[PDB]
């Protein structure tokens, strides 16, 4: 039986929500910066995208 | 900013959660849910929502502005605030902090403000030791869930969210500390009130526990609150203990594997464990449930981290 | 500009050793927490301004609170790029600390929440378990009935 | 700390938010349609207490790969206090 | 002598000289310039009061040249 | 090893914690008073520490993984905490009668005197600033906690309160010391602070952030002690309170704070730039104690002017750093330990009373003459009667004081004395050769404090016939700093 | 890391620098030993003597013993170590001149 | 009371380190 | 900058005394000015902390942090068990 | 094994950046120093134009507290 | 030795401060201040020789006269 | 990417290459910075590490120049983070320099 869909539906228009809550901002700030977001960004990683947009010139 | 793409999603969700959690909640009681308002009763949250708004106002009391009416807004700001740190995707988090956990048990540390203050301001003596309890409640199943994401923690490296749910790519730390999962439902359900652990949300005894000048909005946001704060909770259960964005790992040839959809897929189990949970359980009164919280939740949890902080130790797994 | 507005925790100070009213001294004490923590921020100290929030806005201040709710009173850096290969996180480089070298530091405020635990019970039971609990204490072979008054 | 900004402009942006869901039911619809309970303190600083515990119990949770089965026993010392305290509590019966 | 993010801490090596120092000398003094050196490096008091110098010379030069 | 004294009053604390609460929360025992049962079980948790203290005289140095962390054990540690842990033993001693007939359950406050006598200990060996502090806060925090005990008399509740509110006070100045020091010096260490502050000469070389740092540690420390010009609350403190939490706080906390005071300012900060304000509290403490003395009528506050203004009496002989002057500050705090011990023990002696002011303390020449002979010989040894012990401190103090050249503060600790000396020949007459004055009878004293009282009554007068004992072991200590 | 070096160190002839546990308890001299059973005496006793007011004799008598075991033992400890390193009397350097 | 040197060289090389974990 | 982040420290600490001083009367802000006072010596530490460099801080505060805790635990029950029933 | 990869890659490349920032680092000191050397026209200011040892040993400058954070 | 007769007096002052006759066989334990007094002056002795050799050490310190 | 311009991304890119080559250099520097971390007193070994370092890039965006730039593609959207594409860290790998 299928019956189930009926409730199942409103938690997929609530899965469908987090759905969009993750890559909204993630094909948000994809859109603001060329690349995906780093998550392991310690200062190393600061560090090196600051000498790389001097490096640029 | 992008915060947009986070909050109304997320509203979105709280008001399509009222209906998911009335509908399944009733399909457990072999009765369809709401069913006439939209095509499934998909249009059922607006229509609450549109009357709510639409509804007069008791007594207008506008000139008790500032002090409950931003403390219903401070609960909803924190219990959206705490959805910037968690992942949903890697690389989808809204702000990768290297803290992310502890900022998490801070948002809930003033979750506890919110409740006590939008409780003293509603001067009824009645309703203000209610709302106390509920603080004292929630603040109670705090040093269990602290305990409890000690453990997960010790079994990840960092309080990096994204870290804890990329820790997990060998095993969900479900599988292994499932009597944690147990554990941080049981809590997840007792810190929020929407559980079996639901005295102060006896069914009168809430819409009488929060405040006095209610006006619709006051109603909406708190149950709004309840919800986000639902929806956080159980996207907590996923992040830590069940992998957070992570599928099974089988590599199917019928899966594409996307991210955030596998963590849709787990708060939502998570969230319908919540509605399940609240269908087929009695309520636990408040007195045998504080005296749960101390007397074996915390016990539990501090075995619980003990446990996996040796068993970690003497083999080196950590 | 968010660094010079420390001066809002500086009048939040001011405001609660000169106010009557408890209810805005346990508000602008929340506010002296709250912007010491973005101070705390702004240093990268993360740990310490979550601990602040936790440990003070909402155990401490919630504690004022409700003693005012109840009980009413009436281009030139040279960056190493060395060290910066691990960045070690600030739970991880207090950790490497408190817990192996000054461990008795730790040990002894261990005793110091250990003694918190024992006054707060024996202080404020209130006479409400077996401090008091335990019974009248009357007995019966110990009693002249009242004949004689 | 970098990525603090994004969650310090949420702040704001959750108020807006919540400023705007506070001022929708505000515009519509017009014209026509017990001396103390100390236990509460005592939940309370137990609270506190065990937060505080919490609190150290974090650092020790995330570097102790470091601190090799020596941290990890000072810390056992030191939950063996909070046991303590905890057993004191439960006994004493502040847990009710 | 630790540090932040651990890497020796930024002068535990002038530490360590200061310490070494009144480790085998016999007297306070004569271990006095590691002792200062140690000093700067904790406050930078003799740097930032050079560099207070430059800039203060150069402001005076600066409004003397402008109001003059 | 090197902490047995603390493993095990801290492992005996938690089996006395645990053995008391599971009793008085017994049904099958008839919710028993546990009190006097953890008490005895404590006292002996002081002995055998004090027993494994004393015998590991060569053992408590036995590591270094202690020393540049932690906490540095020496000579005058060791000597020091053989002390504490025999004042503690005194304290508890001469409480056994509150247990019983004042109507104490309370068991927790044994193992809350235990918990602060463990922190005593490490504030004695305290070699850190943050070591330091955790121990001071330690015992300060069990001290506020069983000074606030009686919940039944509000007298005691407000009393505690200013304390715990004067405590954190002081322990925040303390601390803003600490932090200046450290934050000026970027070390914390006695041992590196001790290479940093050589040659500091505040007064002649400009270093303001140690200054300020070293002078809030100097007014946290004499906020501790209760000296004169911070004491502020110290009278209330000691009258508020119950008598024998009275006299812990009054007794134990001088002897670790001023251990503590002798291992920062004699070691960690050596120069005459600091001794100043001590110089300035002393001669305030004597006059403070000889005048307000003079003008007390409690008991209980009137022992309190007379600590501080003892109090006082010490300071002079740290008023100067030589060796003399340091061993001359020890032997004052063992002959005013000893002679506190035996006031309170007295005054504990007197539970019949209410807060009752020396014309209630007549007619002792009459009931109870002996005790009354004992309170005399008390009091006189407070005022430094020759034949007795408290001379023999005042004496070396202003020897000491001389011989550092500092001879206004002989001066004025000799007229302050000399005062003293003729208010408590003035209080003996007034309780033995008149005043009868209403004549309340006293339950009699237990065997705790009869034989703590007598012996120490013996030490003060038998005192001078073998002042060669504590004279080596006060002057090794000063060595050893 | 950690070290065994003492102040005040070997003023006797050391044994066994830093006596592994297992064996510097089974040091122990029949004066060890007796100063272990003297204390957990003197405990049991207090702890009997102590608890027949309220009733507990037993109980308190096995919580005093439980302290006197716990200080009887490290005070054997103490002197059994003191004794193999370098810091009591130590006459027991006949059982390494032996063995 | 120089007993700080002997902790340091003697523990220096464990962590709290600039460079030589480096090369 | 480092004096910014420390002459406001200080003179917080001094708003703690401050309160400590005229407040005698009411005993709830004196224990706000202790936790201010005490914060400002917290917050003291941190900030010497990372100009110093230095880690032994950041331990100091910590400990400091959760010893401050304990004493407005105590602080507070003993005001409360003040205002008695 | 993946972070002690990640590492290695950072310490191997290293030298390369350290070298970079030595380049850039001197060269903006030798431009302090000319600037020095300009502002205190060298009769009247500092005597000795760098002068910043202070002893045996070489530091960055000088700058705030925490930039990186 | 001079302990035995202290003992006694410390156990009798004892007895006259709680009212108690001057009675018992605690009289006997002030053998027990007899062993205390020898070990004080024993200890006495033991003290002056450590005291001695801190002198020494002192002694060789100050600048041993330069 | 491009000509062997030292980004970041190019960097951590050749990382093992630059472990295995290069690796006196680099360790001579670090010799030298140990010593004495005073900038100027090994500009030389500065020199020396970025001019084996530049050759090498240079030779690595010779051969196998396609792959050099499809890896350094993914450590430019990836920022230099290596598990997130080990396709692109095997076929640059596999096709010239191992
Ligand atoms: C409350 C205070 C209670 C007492 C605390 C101090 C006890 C220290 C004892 C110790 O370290 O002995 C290690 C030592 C190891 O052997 P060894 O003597 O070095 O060499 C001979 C061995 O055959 C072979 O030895 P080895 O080659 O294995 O060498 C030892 C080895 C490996 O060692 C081990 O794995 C054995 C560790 C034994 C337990 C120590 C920690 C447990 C006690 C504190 C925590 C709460 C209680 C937990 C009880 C669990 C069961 C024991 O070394 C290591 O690297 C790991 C251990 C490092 C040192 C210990 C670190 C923890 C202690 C420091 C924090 C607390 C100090 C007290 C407070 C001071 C300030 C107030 O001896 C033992 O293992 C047994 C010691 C006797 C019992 C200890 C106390 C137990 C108390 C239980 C109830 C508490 C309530
Ligand atoms: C020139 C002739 C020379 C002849 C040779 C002399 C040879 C030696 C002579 C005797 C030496 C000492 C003997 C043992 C100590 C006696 C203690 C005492 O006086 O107890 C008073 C005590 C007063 O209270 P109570 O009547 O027990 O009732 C309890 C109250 O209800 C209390 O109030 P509550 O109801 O609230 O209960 C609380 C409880 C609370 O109780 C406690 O918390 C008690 C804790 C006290 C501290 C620890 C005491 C036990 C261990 C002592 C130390 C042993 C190591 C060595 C000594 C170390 C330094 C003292 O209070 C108690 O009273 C508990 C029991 C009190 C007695 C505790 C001590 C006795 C048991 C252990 C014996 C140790 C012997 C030491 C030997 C000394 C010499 C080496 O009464 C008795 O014990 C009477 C019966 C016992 C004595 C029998 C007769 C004497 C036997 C030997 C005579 C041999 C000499 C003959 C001489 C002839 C010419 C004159
Ligand atoms: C260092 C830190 C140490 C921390 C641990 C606590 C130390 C002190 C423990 C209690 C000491 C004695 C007083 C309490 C009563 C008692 O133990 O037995 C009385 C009881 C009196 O009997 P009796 O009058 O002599 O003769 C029998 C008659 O039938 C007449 O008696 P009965 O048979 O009718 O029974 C009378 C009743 C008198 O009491 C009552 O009826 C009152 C109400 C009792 C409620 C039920 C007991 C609940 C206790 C457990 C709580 C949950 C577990 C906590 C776990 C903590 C974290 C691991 O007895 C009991 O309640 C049974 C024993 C209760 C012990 C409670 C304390 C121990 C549990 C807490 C441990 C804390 C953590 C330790 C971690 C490991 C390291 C030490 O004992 C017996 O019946 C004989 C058997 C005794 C077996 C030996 C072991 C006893 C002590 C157990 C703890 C072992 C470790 C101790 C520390 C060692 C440090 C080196
Ligand atoms: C514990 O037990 C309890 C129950 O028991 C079963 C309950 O039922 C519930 C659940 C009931 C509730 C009403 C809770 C509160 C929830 C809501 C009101 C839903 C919230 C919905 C929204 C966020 C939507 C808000 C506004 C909307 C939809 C309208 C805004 C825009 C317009 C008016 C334009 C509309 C026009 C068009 C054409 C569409 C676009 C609660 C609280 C409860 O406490
Ligand atoms: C630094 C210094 C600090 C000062 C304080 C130090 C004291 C420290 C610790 C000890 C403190 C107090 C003494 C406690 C004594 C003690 O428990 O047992 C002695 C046993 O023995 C003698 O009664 C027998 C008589 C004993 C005589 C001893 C003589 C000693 C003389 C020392 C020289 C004089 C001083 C020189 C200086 C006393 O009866 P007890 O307790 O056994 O047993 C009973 C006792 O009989 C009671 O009357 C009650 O029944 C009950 O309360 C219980 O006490």
């Amino acid at each position: 039986s299928l019956v189930w869909l009926e409730a199942m539906l409103p938690l997929g228009i609530i899965g469908g929500m987090l759905c969009i809550m993750g890559n909204s901002q993630y094909y948000i700030h994809k859109a603001y910066h060329g690349r995906p977001k780093h998550i392991g960004h310690d200062e190393w990683d600061v560090a090196m995208e600051r000498r790389d947009k001097k490096v640029v010139e | 900013a992008e915060i947009l793409g986070i909050i109304l999603p997320l509203l979105l969700g709280v008001a399509f959660l009222v209906l998911a959690e009335r509908k399944v909640m009733a399909f457990v009681q072999r009765r369809k849910g709401p069913d006439v308002v939209g095509s499934f009763g998909l249009l059922q949250p607006l229509a609450d929502g549109l009357k709510l708004i639409l509804k007069e106002p008791i007594s207008p009391s506008s000139a008790n502005f500032f002090l409950f009416r931003m403390a219903p807004v401070a609960t909803f700001m924190l219990s959206l605030v705490a959805w910037a740190v968690v992942p949903f995707d890697y690389g989808m988090v809204l702000s990768d902090l290297n803290i992310g956990l502890l900022y998490l048990f801070a948002i809930s540390s003033l979750g506890v403000y919110g409740i006590i203050i939008a409780g003293w301001s509603s001067n009824s003596k009645y309703a203000f030791l209610g709302a106390l309890r509920s603080a004292a409640q929630m603040v109670s199943y705090e040093v269990s869930i602290g305990l409890i994401l000690i453990t997960v923690l010790i079994c990840v490296g960092s309080c990096n969210l994204s870290e804890i749910v990329m820790a997990q790519k060998q095993i969900w730390f479900g599988i292994p500390l499932f009597p944690v999962l147990v554990m941080f439902f049981i809590s997840c359900l007792a810190e929020t009130n929407r559980a079996p652990f639901d005295l102060p949300e006896a069914e009168a005894e809430l819409v009488a526990g929060y405040n006095v000048e209610y006006s619709s909005m006051g109603f909406a946001l708190f149950f709004l609150g309840e919800y986000a704060n639902m929806i956080l909770m159980s996207g907590l259960c996923t992040l830590f203990f069940l992998g957070g964005w992570l599928p099974i790992l089988d590599l199917p040839i019928f899966k594409k594997i996307p991210g955030s959809i596998w963590f849709s897929i787990k708060v939502l189990f998570f969230l319908f464990l919540y509605i399940w949970v609240r269908a087929a359980f009695p309520r636990y009164r408040y007195d045998q449930l504080m005296g749960l919280g101390w007397k074996v939740f915390l016990p539990l949890s501090l075995a619980w981290v003990v446990s996996v902080s040796g068993l970690l130790v003497t083999f080196q797994w950590l | 500009i968010l660094s010079v507005l420390s001066s809002l925790a500086l009048v939040s100070g001011l405001m609660v050793v000169r106010a009557k009213n408890p209810v805005h001294s346990v508000l602008f004490f929340i506010l002296v927490f709250c912007d010491t923590s973005g101070l705390l921020l702004l240093l990268g100290l993360d740990f310490f301004a979550m601990i602040f929030l936790v440990v003070y806005i909402g155990a401490i201040a919630v504690l004022f609170l409700f003693v005012v709710m109840m009980f009413h009173i009436q281009s030139l850096r040279y960056t190493v790029y060395a060290g910066k290969v691990r960045s070690w996180t600030n739970l991880e480089t207090l950790g490497n600390l408190l817990y192996t070298y000054y461990f008795v530091w730790f040990l002894v405020p261990s005793l110091i929440l250990l003694v918190a635990m024992i006054g707060a019970i024996v202080l404020t039971m209130h006479r409400t378990t077996k401090v008091k609990r335990q019974d009248v204490f009357r007995r019966n072979a110990i009693d002249f009935r009242r004949t004689i008054m | 700390m970098l990525e603090f900004a994004p969650i310090f402009i949420y702040l704001v942006i959750s108020l807006l938010v919540s400023l705007i869901l506070l001022g929708v039911p505000f515009l519509f619809a017009s014209n026509s349609s017990s001396r103390f309970d100390i236990r509460f303190y005592l939940v309370s600083i137990l609270f506190l207490i065990f937060d505080l515990e919490v609190t150290f119990f974090f650092p020790w949770a995330v570097s102790l790969n470091k601190i090799d089965l020596f941290g990890f026993w000072s810390m056992m010392a030191f939950l063996f206090i909070l046991t303590i305290g905890f057993l004191y509590e439960w006994k004493r019966g502040a847990l009710d | 002598g630790w540090g932040i993010t651990g890497n020796k801490g930024r002068c535990y090596d002038f530490w360590m000289d200061f310490s070494e120092c009144m480790s085998h000398c016999r007297e306070p003094k004569d271990c006095t310039l590691l002792r200062e050196d140690y000093l700067e490096c904790l406050h930078h008091s003799k740097e930032f009061q050079r560099r207070n110098r430059i800039y203060k010379e150069e402001q005076r030069k600066l409004r003397a040249a402008s109001r003059k | 090893l090197a902490v047995f004294p603390e493993i095990f009053i801290i492992n005996a604390t938690f089996i006395l914690l645990i053995h008391g609460v599971v009793f008085s929360t017994s049904k099958k025992y008839d919710y028993p008073p546990l009190a006097s049962n953890v008490g005895w079980l404590g006292l002996l948790s002081v002995l055998i520490t004090l027993l494994l203290l004393a015998a590991g005289a060569p053992l408590l140095t036995i590591a270094h993984l202690f020393w540049n962390n932690l906490f540095r054990r020496d000579n005058f540690t060791y000597f020091c905490q053989i002390f504490l842990l025999l004042s503690t033993a005194g304290t508890i001693s001469m409480c056994f009668d509150f247990f019983d007939q004042e109507r104490f359950d309370a068991f927790e406050f044994i193992v809350l005197i235990l918990l602060s006598t463990c922190g005593m200990l490490f504030m004695i060996s305290a070699y850190d600033l943050i070591a330091m502090y955790l121990a001071i806060e330690l015992q300060s925090l069990c001290f506020y906690v069983i000074a606030a005990s009686k919940r039944k008399s509000e007298f005691s509740t407000e009393a505690g309160l200013k304390y715990l509110i004067l405590g954190a006070f002081s322990s925040g100045i303390l601390l803003f010391g600490c932090s200046m020091i450290y934050g000026s010096t970027g070390a914390t260490h006695f041992d590196q602070l001790a290479k940093i502050l050589t040659g500091y000469e505040i007064t002649g070389a400009r270093s303001s952030g140690i200054f300020m740092g070293i002078l809030f540690i100097a007014v946290g420390f004499l906020f501790k002690i209760t000296a004169v010009p911070f004491h502020m609350w110290a009278p209330d403190i000691y009258e508020g309170s119950p008598t024998p939490v009275t006299a812990f706080l009054s007794i134990a906390p001088k002897i670790s704070i001023f251990a503590n005071i002798l291992r920062v300012f004699i070691y960690g900060s050596y120069g005459a730039t600091l001794q100043q304000i001590f110089f300035f509290c002393s001669i305030a403490s004597m006059i403070l104690g000889a005048l307000a003395a003079m003008a007390q009528t409690k008991v209980k506050r009137l022992l309190a002017y007379s600590s501080i203004g003892h109090v006082g009496y010490i300071c002079i002989g740290f008023s100067c750093g030589t060796i003399e002057g340091i061993q001359s500050l020890l032997i004052g705090i063992f002959i005013y330990a000893l002679m506190t011990m035996d006031a309170f023990a007295i005054v504990l002696a007197l539970r019949q009373t209410r807060v009752k002011y020396i014309a209630d303390l007549g007619a002792l020449a009459k009931t109870n003459p002996i005790l009354a002979i004992t309170f005399s010989i008390t009091m006189f040894s407070y005022a430094g009667i020759p034949p007795l012990a408290g001379f023999c401190s005042k004496f070396y103090l202003f020897f000491a004081a001389l011989g550092c050249g500092a001879y206004f503060l002989a001066l004025v600790g000799v007229v302050t004395s000399v005062i003293g000396c003729f208010y408590y020949i003035r209080l003996v007459k007034r309780m033995f050769f008149d005043t009868p004055r209403t004549w309340i009878l006293y339950e009699p004293m237990d065997r705790n404090k009869s034989l703590l009282l007598a012996m120490t009554s013996f030490f003060i007068t038998l005192f001078l016939l073998y002042p060669s004992p504590l004279f080596s072991v006060t002057h090794q200590m000063a060595l050893s700093l | 890391n950690t070290d065994i070096t003492a102040l005040e160190k070997a003023q006797y002839p050391v044994v066994d620098r830093n006596p592994a546990f297992t064996k510097v308890v089974g040091n122990f001299s029949t004066l060890d030993y007796l100063r272990f059973s003297t204390i957990t005496g003197i405990s049991v006793t207090v702890g009997y003597l102590s608890g027949i007011k309220p009733g507990i004799k037993g109980p308190s008598m096995v919580t005093g013993g439980l302290i006197g075991l716990m200080g009887g033992f490290m005070y054997a400890y103490q002197n059994s170590a003191g004794r193999l390193m370098g810091f009591f009397p130590n006459d027991g350097e006949v059982a390494s001149y032996q063995k | 009371p120089y007993g700080f040197w002997t902790f340091e060289r003697h523990n220096a090389q464990l962590r709290w380190d600039p460079q030589i974990s480096q090369v | 900058d480092l004096i910014k982040y420390f002459t406001f420290s200080m003179i917080i600490f001094i708003l703690g005394i401050w309160g400590i001083l005229l407040n005698r009367r009411n005993i709830l802000i004196m224990l706000m000015s202790i936790e201010l006072m005490l914060l400002a010596v917290n917050s003291n530490f941190l900030v010497f902390s990372v100009s110093l460099d230095d880690m032994m801080g950041q331990v100091f505060a910590l400990l400091v942090l959760t010893v401050a805790a304990a004493e407005s635990a105590i602080g507070l029950a003993i005001f409360v068990i003040t205002f008695r029933v | 094994a993946l972070k002690e990869e990640k590492y290695a890659a950072r310490r191997t490349i290293l030298p390369i950046l350290q070298a970079e920032e030595d380049e850039r680092f001197v060269s903006e000191w030798k431009k302090y120093l000319e600037y020095e050397a300009d502002v205190m026209k060298d009769v009247p200011g500092w005597k000795v134009g760098e002068n910043v040892y202070n002893s045996g040993r070489w530091m960055p400058p000088a700058t705030g507290e925490l930039r990186p954070d | 030795m001079v302990g035995a007769l202290l003992g006694l007096g410390t156990q009798m002052y004892s007895n006259a401060l709680r009212k108690l006759p001057y009675m018992r066989h605690p009289w006997e334990h002030v053998v027990g201040m007899g062993l205390g007094a020898v070990f004080a002056n024993q200890l006495v002795k033991w003290d002056v020789k450590l005291k001695e050799d801190l002198d020494v050490m002192l002694a060789k310190a100050r600048a041993a006269n330069e | 990417t491009g000509n062997p311009i030292p980004t970041s991304a190019v960097l951590t890119a050749s990382a093992k290459h630059i472990g295995m080559r290069c690796m006196p250099e680099n360790v001579a520097f670090l010799k030298c910075k140990k010593n004495d971390p005073n900038p100027e007193k090994c500009l030389d070994k500065g020199r020396d590490v970025t001019r084996c370092v530049l050759g090498l890039l240079k030779d690595l965006h010779q051969k196998c120049q396609k792959e050099m730039d499809d890896y350094v593609g993914c450590m430019y959207y990836y920022t230099n983070e290596f598990d997130l594409c080990r396709k692109e860290q095997e076929a640059f790998e596999k096709v010239c320099p191992l």
